[PDB]
């Protein structure tokens, strides 16, 4: 079989063959020639240029080139040009399987409208509300008594959520809809308003769902998708806390019911919105692949990959709802490009320096390999590391571990963000809503700081890295082994804490106060000049990062977060305040071009906004284009140097002002 | 006690015994001499005899290796030298001769001692021969750390490196005045010789740090790098770093079109051990990279062509750089190894009326004069005598490698077919410029005529270098008697 994607489902699909000793095909672009999902399959053909449109979504390169393979059947995958009718219509055109489902439910149940009819088909407890026009004040304070709700007022033309406000007493409901009818008049040109019954605080629960073309349709243990930033989920977890089989057995058997009511055959999966009282609402429901899957089958192993496969021959599946049962719980989080602290600037375009993943005990699907690269044209997806759980404590803290010895150079990345939510006392309370990150992020993001005890732990550990790298370079026995150093991070020193060590062994010491001290006798454990470094004092377990020093410096890393500990003796310590602190220029005026040639595409508009790390525009000379970027700046005012311009000469190419 | 050196400290500034303190070991120094006057019994000078004479100098010991240093004294009588302050750095000179033990002078003078009358030319002189006699035999590394002016600059000029210190430090041969006086322009005394004119401009410095404890704390980790004498073997430290660390991240450096750049650190990194990188002269020519690194812990000198600036294009600055790196790097028998990317040499009139011809000459003659094990590497492309120049198989090199898609030819694709077919039909670029690079920009042919070794995958690069850097560890090749070469300076 071929795939479609390209992504980390692509190594996925060359991954579950495996066991089921399936050849499998894997296409690529040109720039994707060293994608590891290439090497991982055992055929590979090009589809021509990377940019999206001739990559993978150049059906007729694709369709065409199933023609060589000899494959039976071709994965549809979950991305890009999957479970779609014009290339469902193209196989079936040369008469081969699509591996997926099949057309009649796609578009009867992924099209924007007519699914409230499938939804009111048999109800299934659809969105409430009085569904009607409300020409009173009357009418709408009676239908918000009716249930009570937060009247949940929208507008009947408004979408998007222009026209709503949310009501929960009768004054109020008089207020919101007089402000209502206002707006949506001038706005929609519509004056008919309707009530719905509003949701508290939504947690956003999903119902996973499998089905096959013979029988035996079996309903998967429920996620959560409830965090989302610009709405895109980040993480998610399968047996969500607010769980009674009273609803959830319902809910498993409203699915199923549901499934063969479009004849579905592929399932996708249910959405749900569910308030602390125990609702349930099947709309907005998915026919597409969810890879959300991976903590699904860590609570039950039931093989999606698998098992649609195998329903792609027209044969039943391997299990049944009577075995299906939960060993525990997942966490899942998704790694992006996308540097947060600093705006949600995008990182694009460098190959990883280096990086290693971290594979205790935890699983990670990813396709960015050592040496690859992330193109704008694609998804800024690292990886999505998935850990396995019984208890939240227990997953959960494995996460955290798992956070600190993933080992990512050459780029930005969220990992600080995802680390300081599953730290927040907020977050392992228990529950949480839909609007939690701008509720606990009002102003851009700031990362939590350190403790006192985390602070003085890392300098103990600090301390012992310097002495570890000092008595390497030392001739035969003629080296130390104590020291008494004064670290104090930051400018101006704030906090100096002497420390002692005496390096009793390989990877032990005996870190105290100073001389005539009190002495611990923890344990660091690091290669030189490596990354990882596991620190043991007593049953605490932690692990810090090493980044670089300038032998006065370190740039070491605490709970995804760099910072710069001084490490300095007795005479540097007492001599560093004697020594001038120059403040470097701070110019925001124009840039020049540093060497004469050729403009040839130019990035950024004039007298627009522009941000730290942008490309502005690229010279060729002596056949070879440069990039000449925007170092750091809010805005411009200037006028644009016209393309092929061939004068540079150190002009003023862009004037920032 | 913290006596005399309160005005000091006051104008945010360090003292000479405090550097010497804090760059060697916690308690090696043996300060040599102590009671020195000046005896000069001339202009009111009869007064004021001073114990020290404005000048330290001791043993001192660095990473249990020992050193030879000096320090100028700025308080006492601006540190100007003598007839009796030089006589102290010659005996430190001649003593380091005698042992084989380098010399590491931190240079603070304010200028000569005029109450001597003559006699500060005569130190001067013999300081100036003790540095032309011992360079080439113990490497020699100078710090300015104040104003050093007159013509006390030339002795850091013919040390091996010069480095400099951000804030407080400058130097230039004539002062300020005199230029106001004869051409009549107003420049301060850092407009003129300031840090950053040094590493930018001239090309005198060979770095520049922001504080005295940097300076110190990284010219420690300077000094583990270097051979104790002309006689000595190159160190080697131990190191859990192993040369079969995989790394084939260096399949996906090199782009897939011809036009595009790339960093070649990207490429230096993988193949030395970790965090083991000296940069020198960084700010300056920057379209070639030189400096110092170990290799499974024994320390090479790397040179590289980078296409990020200028398009990897050598140039005046860039051959001379190179050319006192290699010179100093075979001096005292260290490995050589060059990553080869350039498209020729750079084209302009202010390039022959600067003397394009005789600087361009010296990496050559550099690269040929060399008997130490040398590696070349050839990434991308290689033209014209820049080929030829940049460590060519047939100046008596050790191994050359080259990556699957380099391109070795005479020059470029459009003036072969020019010079090929005079008055040829037209349209012939189309069906003549991409069969000539074809057939002949691959490495095949040069492969054919034997000039590569052999074509390796990108991947294999460490080991290659390691093998290939063990095995040449006993090379003994030596060049016809001469009284000294004729260098094209
Ligand atoms: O084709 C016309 C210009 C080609 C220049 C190619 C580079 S520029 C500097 C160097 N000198 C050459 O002759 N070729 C290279």
């Amino acid at each position: 079989v071929l795939v479609a994607n390209r992504g980390e489902i692509a190594c996925r699909v060359m991954a579950t063959c495996r066991r089921l000793g399936i050849k499998t095909v894997a296409v690529y672009s040109t720039a994707d020639e060293q994608a590891k999902h290439v090497k991982v399959a055992d055929e590979s053909v090009c589809i021509g240029p990377p940019a999206s449109v001739e990559s993978y979504l150049c059906i007729d390169k694709i369709v065409d080139a199933c023609k060589k393979t000899g494959a039976q059947a071709v994965h549809p995958g979950y991305g890009f040009l999957s479970e779609n009718g014009e290339f469902q219509s193209a196989l079936q055109k040369n008469n081969i399987v699509f591996v997926g489902p099949d057309a009649h439910s796609i578009e009867s149940m992924g099209d924007k409208i007519e699914s409230k009819r499938l939804a009111q088909r048999a109800g299934v407890t659809c969105i409430p509300g009085f569904i009607g026009e409300v020409k009173t004040h009357e009418d709408l304070l009676r239908f918000a008594r009716e249930i009570g709700y937060p009247v949940m007022i929208k507008a009947s033309g408004g979408g998007g959520g222009k026209g709503m406000r949310v009501a929960y007493n009768d004054t109020q409901c008089v207020e919101y809809y007089d402000m209502c009818r206002e707006e949506a008049k001038a706005a929609f040109h519509s004056d008919k308003m309707l009530v719905e019954r509003f949701i508290d605080h939504p947690r956003h629960i999903e119902i996973q769902v499998i089905a096959d073309r013979r029988g035996n349709t079996v309903y998967l243990p429920e996620r959560e998708c409830s965090i989302q930033r610009r709405n895109q989920k980040v993480i998610e977890e399968a047996p969500s806390v607010l769980l009674d089989a009273t609803t959830r057995k319902a809910m498993g058997e409203e699915a199923v019911a549901m499934a063969r009511a479009v004849q579905y055959v592929s399932a996708g999966t249910v959405e749900n919105v569910v308030n602390p009282q125990k609702q349930f609402y099947f709309l907005e429901m998915n026919t597409r692949l969810q890879v959300e899957h991976p903590i699904t089958e860590e609570i039950t192993g039931v093989d999606l990959v698998e098992q649609m496969l195998r329903a792609a021959a027209d044969l039943p599946l391997s299990i049944t709802q009577d075995d299906i049962t939960i060993n525990g719980h997942a966490t899942e989080c998704r790694v992006y490009a996308e540097d947060p602290m600093k705006n949600y600037f995008p990182s694009i375009g460098r190959l990883t320096m280096y990086q290693e993943p971290t594979g205790a005990g935890v699983r990670c699907d990813s396709g960015i390999i050592e040496g690859s690269q992330i193109s704008v044209y694609y998804d800024p997806l690292i990886c999505k590391l998935s850990t396995w759980g019984r208890d939240r404590a227990e997953c959960i803290g494995r996460m955290e571990k798992a956070l600190d010895e993933y080992v990512i150079r050459g780029l930005r990345h969220n990992i600080c963000l995802l680390r300081d939510v599953v730290t927040e006392p907020r977050y392992r309370s228990g529950s949480i809503t839909t609007n939690y990150l701008q509720e606990q992020y009002p102003n851009g993001f700031k990362k939590a700081e350190l403790t006192a005890e985390e602070m003085q732990l890392m300098y103990e550990v600090a301390a012992c890295v310097h002495l570890k790298r000092e008595r390497l370079h030392y001739t035969q026995g003629t080296a130390p082994s104590e020291r008494q150093l004064y670290l104090s991070v930051g400018a101006g020193q704030e906090g100096e804490t002497p420390v002692y060590v005496r390096y009793l062994d390989d990877s032990h010491f005996e870190i105290g106060a100073s001389k005539h001290g009190p002495f611990r006798k923890m344990e660091v454990v690091w290669k030189a000049s490596y990354p990882i470094i596991r620190v043991k004092d007593g049953e605490a377990e932690t692990v810090l990062q090493f980044w670089g020093t300038n032998e006065v410096t370190y740039g070491m890393q605490m709970r995804g977060t760099t910072f710069d500990v001084n490490v300095m003796s007795d005479l540097q310590s007492t001599l560093a305040h004697f020594v001038p602190i120059t403040e470097a220029t701070t110019n925001t005026k124009q840039i020049l071009s540093p060497m004469p040639g050729v403009i040839v595409a130019i990035k950024v508009q004039p007298g627009q906004m522009v941000v730290a790390g942008e490309e502005l525009l690229t010279l060729e000379a002596m056949k070879m284009r440069n990039k000449i970027h925007a170092q750091a700046d809010g805005k411009v005012k200037e006028v644009k140097v016209k393309l092929g311009a061939t004068v540079e000469d150190n002009e003023v190419l862009v004037e920032l002002e | 006690p913290t006596a005399a050196e309160d005005l000091r400290h006051k104008k945010k500034r360090l003292t000479a015994m405090e550097r010497v303190q804090l760059f060697c070991d916690p308690g090696t120094f043996r300060e040599r001499d102590a009671l020195v006057e000046h005896e000069c019994h001339n202009f009111g000078m009869e007064k004021r005899k001073v114990p020290g004479d404005g000048f330290i100098t001791g043993t001192g010991k660095v990473f249990g290796r020992p050193v030879f240093l000096f320090s100028h004294d700025f308080t006492v009588f601006g540190g100007s030298l003598s007839r009796t302050n030089a006589a102290k750095v010659v005996r430190i000179m001649e003593e380091a001769a005698k042992i084989g033990v380098p010399v590491i002078g931190f240079n603070d003078s304010g200028g000569a001692r005029i109450h001597e009358g003559v006699d500060s030319l005569a130190g001067y002189a013999d300081i100036f021969l003790r540095n032309t006699l011992f360079s080439g035999v113990i490497p020699q590394i100078s710090v300015i750390m104040g104003p050093c002016a007159g013509g006390a600059v030339y002795s850091p000029a013919i040390t091996d490196f010069t480095f400099m210190v951000e804030t407080s430090s400058y130097m230039f041969v004539t002062g300020p005045e005199v230029v106001s006086a004869v051409g009549g322009k107003l420049v301060t005394k850092d407009e003129l010789g300031g840090p950053h004119v040094h590493a930018t401009k001239s090309g005198v410095s060979a770095g520049t740090f922001p504080n005295d404890i940097v300076a110190m704390a990284q010219l420690r980790r300077l000094y583990s790098y270097l051979p104790l004498s002309n006689r000595d073997p190159v160190p080697v430290l131990p190191t859990a770093d192993e040369r079969y660390r995989d790394v084939s991240s260096l399949n996906t450096v090199v782009p897939t079109e011809v036009k595009e750049a790339y960093d070649m650190r990207d490429v230096i990194y993988p193949v030395i051990d970790h965090d083991s990188f000296f940069e020198i002269q960084p700010q300056f020519a920057k379209n070639i990279i030189c400096g110092f690194a170990r290799v499974e812990g024994r320390s090479v000198c790397i040179i590289a062509n980078q296409p990020k600036v200028q398009a990897g294009v050598l140039d005046i600055d860039s051959s001379v750089k190179g050319a006192r790196m290699v010179r100093f790097a075979d001096a005292f028998n260290i490995p050589i190894i060059t990553f080869v990317d350039v498209p020729g040499f750079l084209p302009g009139v202010q390039q022959e009326y600067g003397g394009i011809i005789r600087h361009g000459a010296k990496l050559l003659y550099a690269y040929a004069e060399a008997t130490v094990p040398k590696v070349t590497i050839i990434t991308r492309k290689a033209y014209g005598g820049a080929y030829d120049v940049m460590s060519s198989k047939h100046l008596r090199g050790d191994s050359n490698y080259a990556w699957p898609h380099a391109e070795i030819a005479v020059m470029g694709a459009a003036g072969a077919c020019k010079l090929l077919y005079s008055k040829e039909t037209a349209e012939q670029q189309a069906q003549r410029i991409a069969d000539y690079e074809k057939t002949f920009c691959t490495p095949l042919s040069a492969a054919r005529k034997g000039f590569v070794d052999a074509v390796i995958d990108p991947s294999e690069t460490r080991m290659r270098v390691c093998e290939d850097l063990e095995r040449l560890a006993r090379k003994q090749l030596q060049n016809p008697w001469k009284k000294h070469g004729n260098i094209p300076l």
